[PDB]
């Protein structure tokens, strides 16, 4: 069963937001899927990126944002991201997540032109209520929340 | 060849009982204890101040950044952070014209500016909290770079005749609010905070939320049954005397349950000069309100008080410290100095000593470096070599290194920023800073004992 | 069967009126759907309302005012919904809701 | 400068129109940018098309059918179009061509 939320970020310019809101996640009862987490690194990740979107993430958040809107390897994550959306035919498996201020409405990426964003322009904190209402209203599987994962986790790396 | 023990770093506990070192990564992920639903603003000051004070809450909305995020922790942002409202729409601004300013600002006294200054401020204030419909709960106080400059005296005097109404307050400068604008003539900002602004917008966070009533962390690991007292003496220049000493205490115990920090106050006064030692008399009292204090709110009597200082006893008080205790309560006294310059420093010529480092001279003596090297954040607390606290067990007896493990506890809990850690307990410096208010106006009867009025 | 009844305001201007009506119209039992509430965090949005207005809009309570005279959006589903009206002939299928004394009749 | 004219459309079932109004449009001198006459392929599109949108289009032409209608690439370029629109402040700038007789206004 897809139970992984998967984000993808421009690295490294995106980390204090994708590290915040990563833990936030964990600490909340949700099994996030970053890159940064598992920054131990040593081992090829494309295949194992690509097997992670198809198999188990569930739900694809995308920081948007002025670094990530054309970054080579957020795009190919989009494009794999709409491939494996079309397969399960789910129009709210693409979550853009605004973030950059100065990136304007009228120059987002084609791949997410149309798709409802979720807003950090103003408030971190309104944009993690919006989340998690949405998260709560599509279903996205989930356990009882613990801040020891978080704690574990962020001590860990 | 001589030895170094190594004490670890203790541990803050934040919001659903979740350990941490640092404060700021702590409040950033967990939370505080206890959620206040927001922050009530009041504003003092001319319109520009008004304005100022607008726009930096307004911008401490969104998320702040340094130009290292791990020497200094980015601020997620007030209500990432906290859970709570602090915004512009709750202002209740009282307009306080430039001419009022000046018609006081410019006589030739020095004191009597600094008196009239002082005085429509609080009158402004008072007014405004006696007879006005809206409830404050912080009190701003903007103030232009035209007073403070030209008044030292403003601050203390502002604190301490606020205090039969016990008003908490906030004072501001509009130079620290709105730097990027108060450059000086030749277009230099002499306050830059482009590259520490994230940390700054953490200590205000965090004072203006300690305010307000809320507590942001507390102490994990600390035994029951102790209390701790941090005694300061300070000089009243203002009295019939040049100097007359008052002494000045602060209390911490644990709880019933947890982290109660208030202090027993009301200035014990020696008039000749020079004696920094409390009289019989004063000792008795001042031991006889803190023992009060601790047992009608846990119940027992402590089983050991721990009387921090920065002098020594004499034999004389603590005589009479001894008798108005009863015969289970150990009692301990340090004395914690800064007289020492062992500057230890580091073979490898890169950083400076690990803090946490302490040369135990013998059973009754060491030293500790509270300020040192904390490898979490990459840097030292200081610039130079720092200089260790040189603490001996003066009076009593008890573990050095318990004792030295419970003065790098009370390093942690300062609330009035956002640190990894002081350089010094926080029992001393909170009883210096409300000894030094309490002295501002000698005309004060049972102060509030709550360090948000200081 | 249609049984939704479609706001369309002028955004973020209109919100304040347009949750109030919603909030009471939903208190009263009468099914509603504005970009306030009822709009999911990614859907391909435009192609969303236009169902919504296509398939379930049974009214369209239009908020006129000042700033949602030429506003864009509200155009569109203006159009759509005065297609569906011509579909189904039935006239009052549009409803203006008049709020700013500033906007002259 | 812009001097393209990006012809949209759903293949492969609008190819014969297509085919016949992009050879016509190149034979008057008109610079056209289409799908089916870069059918050489080898590198991906979709940064290519967004950016030749946003970059070269001068005129926008859409060609409207019971296929092009709902078909999720044709409003991606419709969306990246109507944004572009916006931008360059031209309002003539989508001109759709309506083509199948069984799409109804």
């Amino acid at each position: 069963m897809r139970n992984k939320i998967f984000i993808s970020h421009a690295t490294p310019d995106d980390n204090d937001f994708t590290r915040w809101l990563a833990l936030k996640l964990i600490g909340l009862g949700y099994e996030v899927w970053c890159d940064i987490l598992f920054l131990d690194k040593g081992v090829d990740f494309w295949s194992n990126i690509e097997k992670v979107i198809r198999e188990d993430t569930c739900k694809f958040l995308l920081v948007s944002s002025s670094y990530s809107n054309q970054r080579e390897g957020v795009l190919k994550e989009l494009a794999v991201a709409a491939k494996v959306k079309k397969q399960l035919k789910d129009d709210k498996f693409i979550i853009p997540l605004a973030i950059d201020e100065q990136l304007s409405y009228d120059d987002i990426n084609i791949d997410i032109v149309r798709l409802n964003a979720i807003d950090f322009k103003m408030s971190w904190a309104r944009g993690l209520k919006d989340i998690l209402e949405a998260f709560e209203k599509q279903k996205v599987p989930k356990e009882v929340a613990d801040a020891s994962k978080s704690n574990l986790l962020y001590q860990q790396i | 060849m001589k030895e170094l023990i190594y004490i670890e770093e203790p541990k803050i506990l934040f919001a659903h009982g979740q350990k941490c070192t640092d404060a700021r990564d702590g409040l950033a992920l967990f939370g505080p204890l206890n959620n206040l639903y927001g922050i009530k603003s009041g504003v003092i000051g001319t319109k520009q101040g008004l304005k100022i004070f607008r726009d930096y809450l307004d911008h401490i909305q969104k998320p702040i950044y340094n130009s290292n995020s791990i020497t200094r922790p980015m601020f997620p942002g007030f209500e990432a952070v906290f859970d709570c409202k602090w915004e512009s729409t709750g202002i209740t601004f009282k307009e306080v014209t430039n001419e009022d300013i000046g018609k006081f600002l410019y006589n030739s006294s020095t004191h009597k500016r600094t008196y009239d200054l002082v005085s429509l401020f609080i009158d402004k204030i008072i007014s405004a909290n006696k007879n006005e419909d809206e409830n404050v709960d912080v009190w701003f106080v903007i103030v232009p770079d035209e007073i403070y400059k030209y008044c030292r005296q403003f601050h203390d005097q502002f604190k301490a005749r606020l205090l039969k109404h016990t008003i908490p307050t906030q004072i501001f400068r509009e130079s620290t609010l709105a730097w990027r604008d108060f450059k000086n003539a030749f277009g230099l900002p002499i306050r830059d905070f482009s590259k520490i602004e994230g940390h700054l917008a953490w200590t205000i966070s965090t004072a203006a939320f300690y305010k307000a009533g809320g507590k942001p962390w507390k102490l994990s690991d600390v035994r029951n049954g102790v209390c701790y007292l941090g005694l300061v003496y300070k000089k009243v220049e203002k009295s019939k005397n040049p100097r007359n000493a008052c002494c000045a205490a602060q209390m911490f115990l644990d709880n019933g349950d947890g982290t109660v920090f208030k202090g027993e106050v009301g200035p014990w006064y020696n008039p000749k000069n020079g004696q920094y030692h409390l009289e019989p008399k004063e000792a008795k009292a001042l031991l006889s309100q803190s023992l009060q204090s601790y047992k009608e709110q846990i119940g027992e009597y402590p089983k050991e008080v721990f009387i921090h200082a920065k002098t020594r006893f004499n034999h004389q008080e603590w005589d009479a410290f001894l008798e108005v205790t009863p015969k289970e309560t150990n009692l301990v006294g340090v004395t914690i100095s800064k007289t020492k310059p062992l500057k230890l420093y580091k073979t490898e010529g890169d950083y400076t000593i690990l803090r946490g480092n302490a040369y135990v001279v013998n059973e009754r003596s060491a030293f500790l470096w509270t300020v040192g090297y904390v490898p979490k954040i990459q840097t030292a607390l200081s610039m130079e070599v720092p200089n260790p606290l040189f603490i001996e067990i003066n009076k009593g007896e008890a573990d050095i290194k318990q004792v030295l493990k419970d003065i790098l506890s009370l390093t942690k809990l300062n609330y009035n920023a956002c640190i990894f850690a002081d350089g010094e307990p926080v029992t001393l410096r909170f009883a210096d800073k409300i000894g030094e208010i309490l002295t501002a106006s000698t005309d004060i009867k049972t102060p509030p004992l709550a360090f948000k009025y200081y």
